[PDB]
């Protein structure tokens, strides 16, 4: 099977230059095929950026042809994308992919272009404020707020609890994100059966476990 | 240069039903390619050179197209085919371009939103902030409104809503509405009410917490 794996720096400061590396497994980048770099903007827009032919030649998208540069290392079976002077608008996720037709894509690496700084998440428990009659089911949760950058990873009871979970899509609080997760357990296992949310933040190397306990009284 | 426009833009089908989506080139193209993408996964090839099927691809899929007007057809939509479909073109190097996708969603029975509201944790208050969270969970169709009332009056500043895409297993949508405040602002009010209105009931589901609690 052919295998494409991109990687490189995840956070980059405006006007600096980013460099991604695509490393391919299971087929040599010198024997047939065109080796592409394609990027996907937030929302959906895919953009072709350029390719390295197996022989050495490069072709680039006419808009980015001044700014980007594709290169290779045949001893390490690697081809690279280098982004010069990055603007905010280059924030996206970069995929390398086997060319013509485009079958075999890399899994995708995210590049964030921001002057912001790697802050860890604050995680707060969400528990019932008495309210009224509703049902036989408890909904509780976690407010994972205040971090940079995406992603954080939320799990309940270390992965034991996978049904009833709703991790909500992150949003930019004040140029750091807030995100939240909901789990709905039966009212009989609560609090006899402990529910806990495990948060993790790769960029800041943070893991925080947070037990949800009945509140105040 | 060469523009690819797709139709429909959001499409809801039920499993077992026939599906046809279209991709039009603004100018004539040599061939068209169709890709499938699920949230988080990378684009998978489906149809190459206009009408050719790719290797891991079920024969329920099928591509068509003369110059400028192409289409991907799913004969009987499976539940696993809920995804976004891109068309991409090859013509005389403009360079290669992609459409912006047609979104295929699954149809199901109207469900009523389970509304919940949570006051800020003691831990949160200590930082000088106070968020109030409202989870409007498991509803269909996705059309909802959430009204926030801090002490009777209707507020619009400080509210942040996030929506989940259609659920993996029951096919429903859920959305978290968070009102953010500062400790002092929060402590000069007593009713925090979260009020949801959805198609499955003309009267809204109002969940209300009041700052004299336990
Ligand atoms: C290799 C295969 C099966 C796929 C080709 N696809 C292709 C072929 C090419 N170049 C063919 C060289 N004249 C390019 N290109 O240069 O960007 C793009 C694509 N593409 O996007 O799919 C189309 C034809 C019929 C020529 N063939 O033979």
């Amino acid at each position: 099977d052919v295998q494409l794996q991109e990687s490189g720096p995840g956070l980059v400061k405006p006007s600096q230059s980013q460099s991604l590396t695509c490393t391919v497994t299971g087929y040599s980048i010198t024997s047939d095929y065109a080796w592409n770099w394609i990027r996907q903007f937030p929302g959906n827009k895919l953009e072709w950026m350029g390719y390295m032919s197996y022989s050495g030649s490069t072709r680039y998208n006419p808009s980015l042809r001044s700014r980007i540069s594709i290169t290779r290392d045949t001893s390490k079976n690697q081809f690279f994308l280098q982004l010069k002077s990055v603007t905010t608008e280059d924030t996206a996720t970069y995929f390398c992919a086997r060319g013509w037709p485009l079958a075999y894509w890399g899994q995708g690496t995210q590049v964030s272009v921001s002057e912001a700084k790697t802050t860890p998440p604050s995680v707060y428990p969400l528990a019932p404020g008495s309210a009224a009659q509703t049902n036989s089911m408890v909904t509780l949760g976690c407010l994972v707020k205040g971090y940079f950058p995406e992603p954080v990873t939320v799990t309940w009871n270390s992965g034991s609890l996978s049904s009833g979970v709703h991790t909500f899509p992150a949003v930019l609080q004040s140029d750091l994100y807030t995100l939240s997760s909901s789990v709905t357990v039966p009212s009989s296992p609560r609090p006899s059966e402990t529910v806990t949310c495990n948060v993790a933040h790769p960029a800041s190397s943070t893991k925080v476990d947070k037990k949800i306990v009945p509140r105040d009284c | 240069q060469i523009v690819l426009t797709q139709s429909p833009a959001i499409m809801s089908a039920s499993p077992g039903e026939k599906v046809t989506m279209t991709c039009s080139a603004s100018s004539s193209v040599y061939y068209m390619y169709w890709y499938q993408q699920k949230p988080g996964s990378s684009p998978r090839l489906l149809i190459y050179d206009t009408s050719n099927l790719a290797s891991g691809v079920p024969v329920r899929f099928s591509g068509s197209g003369s110059g400028t007007s192409y289409s991907l057809t799913i004969s009987r939509m499976e539940a696993e085919d809920a995804a976004t479909y891109y068309c991409q073109q090859w013509s005389s190097y403009p360079p290669i371009t992609f459409g912006v996708g047609t979104k295929l969603e699954l149809k199901r029975a109207d469900a009523a939103p389970t509304v919940s509201i949570f006051p800020p944790s003691s831990e949160q208050l200590t930082s000088g902030g106070a968020s109030v969270v409202c989870f409007l969970n498991n509803f269909y169709p996705k059309d909802i409104n959430v009204k926030w009332k801090i002490d009777g009056s209707e507020r619009q500043n400080g509210v942040l809503n996030s929506w989940t895409d259609q659920d993996s297993k029951d096919s429903t949508y859920s959305m978290s509405s968070t009102l953010t405040l500062t400790k002092d602002e929060y402590e000069r009010h007593n009713s925090y009410t979260c009020e949801a209105t959805h198609k499955t009931s003309t009267s809204p589901i109002v969940k209300s917490f009041n700052r004299n609690e336990c």
